[PDB]
């Protein structure tokens, strides 16, 4: 309901790459949780951490946040499993996390498509698990893929239909700017077309005769620093050539 | 279009404004939330209809008893100014711009009230005599105190240039006795000829951009300068030089192409003079941003006004100011002393350079636009703010 399986096996069978969180040692090394299985735990040893014997004050640091780590061994119906992070290369955490990312950003969406529709959250994904993310790679590009690829939504049955609709309102910002057109000229007119036929080809408003607000687009917040540039750059190769004057805060 | 620039006098608190709504329906508004409660600062406008019953506000004659329908007269635009002893430049210019004039005495309140007088003398100087006199608040007045009220004010009316001029008891508010004054309108005040051939002059008194809050550039518009013509026949698609110019301390010309020339409620082809009129030009609405085109002059293109800083005055004044209750004697003016010299429609800070016995030559700190010879009313920092002292003409 707020948590469950990933991939049908109770167990992360025999050497696959997963990751834990390190909870607390005292002497047996952490007492790790599979974080794809959230609740389910297991442990590992003091010799499978870092080799340089860990001092009590360099263990302390680590706990509650996690890492990559792969599975050595496997009891069948305990859940008490041996795990490995030192033989672990750096390429999985490349691999596996941004994989497990891929995975984060469904447990996003399918919280508020269970609870805040007050289901329990492994029926709505075990619709999903067997026909997205074992026919191919897990869903959440494929989530990008459904948003056009549209086989995918008719290839399983919907049990409900509010999680077709609180998919592509999720998955599918404003930078201010108040320039100051202070003209006292003939041609202004026509230099404020030009101006509005290249700077809103984001949002521009007209304010009155001087006074304009344009909140420019940015993408990572910083791809509107070359924006917001762009466009001064552009009011002040304007004005020159009509006769007027134009100012920008 | 309108045919006669009429003005409206009065004190402040009286009811032009009033008097204006009962007369046309079309309010001066009371704005920018100071004047919404208090007084404007801008003109106020409006445009009253005259066609009378021969055999009117509306062109119909389904009310006077007989239904032969109301003959055309004119059509009449009024100049409402702030009756403000502080604001008085604006009235200034307004005085010239008007062909005829509209007084307005309260009951309740005073005969020789001070800023009415004011008024009645700038009148007087900018050659407007023809005074419809209307009794404002007599809907509060007493049967005998009314007629006294009157009597004084015949007896105040007697050694002013005004003679004759008549006298309308109205209610503003409670809408009667009108009649009589929209026959005055045709009777009393005859329209002063405006031709073809003189010289096109326009006189600009305010600033206009129509630029809505809201709207997008792609769809935009000009700058509309609230002006009237005394004049020569402006019609779409003219050249236009505004002559006061432009700060650099040097100043230079503002040159605008006719986008259109808008008079009553309706654009039209023409613009004939004797008439205030929204004139859309080529120029750029953040130079008509709220009160940038207030007293410039606006001549066709291949015209000649001379922007004058230097000016010879030939200047007359009073024995006795007006402005105060307090009736302050007229002390000889004094050099390098900062006047205000109102010219048609300039308000401009002037520094005296000579006083001799008739004449006297003026510095402005801001340039004003002579074509002809010139309407000066002048006014002196004498109690804070700037009294009536006397008038001039640009002896050029």
């Amino acid at each position: 309901t707020s948590h469950c399986r990933f991939y049908e096996n109770k167990y992360p069978e025999i050497d696959d790459i997963v990751m834990v969180n390190v909870q607390q040692i005292a002497e047996m090394g952490a007492y790790v949780k599979l974080l794809e299985y959230d609740n389910i735990e297991g442990m590992i040893l003091l010799s499978e951490l870092s080799r340089r014997r860990i001092r009590s004050i360099q263990k302390l640091i680590r706990v509650g946040k996690n890492d990559v780590a792969v599975v050595l061994r496997v009891d069948k119906e305990k859940g008490y499993i041996d795990l490995s992070k030192r033989r672990v290369s750096s390429e999985d955490i490349i691999k596996c996390e941004e994989k497990y990312q891929k995975s984060k950003t469904v447990h996003s969406i399918l919280r508020y498509c269970a609870e805040k529709f007050q289901i329990p959250l492994e029926e709505l994904y075990k619709t999903i698990a067997w026909p997205l993310s074992r026919k191919f790679g897990h869903a959440y590009e494929a989530f990008k893929l459904s948003i056009i690829d549209e086989t995918v939504w008719e290839g399983i049955e919907p049990p409900s239909k509010d999680v077709l609709d609180e998919l592509k309102n999720y998955i599918s910002v404003k930078i201010r700017a108040d320039v100051e057109v202070s003209c006292f000229s003939y041609e202004g007119i026509d230099a404020i077309k030009d101006a509005l036929k290249s700077a809103e080809d984001v949002k521009v408003k007209l304010v009155a005769a001087p006074l304009y607000v344009l909140t420019t687009q940015a993408l990572d917040k910083q791809k509107g620093i070359e924006q917001l540039e762009s466009a001064i750059e552009k009011i002040t190769e304007v004005i020159t050539k009509y006769g007027g004057v134009c100012n920008i805060t | 279009q309108a045919t006669i620039n009429i003005g409206t006098i009065g004190h402040v608190a009286h009811g032009k404004s009033t008097v204006v709504r009962a007369i046309s329906g079309v309010q001066t508004v009371r704005f920018k939330d100071e004047l919404e409660r208090n007084i404007t600062i801008k003109l106020g406008y409006a445009n009253a209809k005259i066609y009378k019953c021969q055999e009117e506000i509306s062109p119909k004659c389904q009310r006077p008893g007989c239904p032969g329908r109301y003959k055309l007269v004119r059509h009449v635009s009024f100049v409402d100014c702030p009756g403000h002893d502080i604001l008085m430049s604006t009235m200034l210019s307004g005085a010239a711009v008007m062909d005829a004039a509209l007084l307005l005495i309260a009951g309740n309140e005073s005969c020789p009230q001070p800023q009415t007088s004011e008024h009645l003398a700038a009148i007087e100087i900018m050659k407007l005599k023809h005074v419809i006199i209307l009794q404002n608040k007599v809907d509060l007045m007493r049967e005998e105190s009314a007629l006294e009220h009157q009597k004084s004010i015949l007896k105040f009316i007697r050694g002013t240039i005004a003679d004759g001029a008549p006298i309308v008891p109205i209610s503003a508010q409670l809408k009667y006795n009108i009649d009589a004054v929209n026959e005055f309108i045709v009777k009393t005040i005859p329209v002063p000829p405006r031709d073809f051939m003189i010289s096109p002059r326009l006189i600009v008194i305010r600033s206009f951009d129509v630029n809505k809050p809201g709207a997008e550039i792609e769809d935009l518009k000009g700058g509309v300068a609230g002006g009237s013509i005394l004049n020569g026949v402006f019609k779409l698609g003219d050249e236009i030089e505004i002559r006061p110019g432009i700060v650099t301390i040097q100043c230079k010309p503002i040159f605008s192409n006719i986008v259109s020339l808008f008079a009553e409620q309706n654009d039209l082809k023409f613009a004939v003079p004797g008439g205030l009129i929204g004139v859309g030009t080529k120029v750029d609405p953040t130079l008509c941003r709220a009160d940038r085109l207030v007293g410039q002059v606006v001549g066709a293109k291949g015209h000649l006004p001379n922007i004058y800083t230097d000016i010879e005055i030939n200047y007359f004044l009073l024995r006795r100011l007006l402005g105060v209750k307090k009736q302050a004697k007229v002390r000889k003016l004094e050099p390098n002393e900062v006047l205000m010299v109102n010219i048609g429609s300039t308000a401009t800070g002037a520094r005296v350079v000579a006083v001799k016995a008739d004449m006297a030559r003026l510095q402005l700190t801001s340039p004003a636009c002579t074509e002809i010879n010139e309407k000066i009313a002048l006014s002196r920092r004498i109690e804070k703010h700037w009294r009536l002292i006397g008038w001039a003409t640009i002896k050029k």
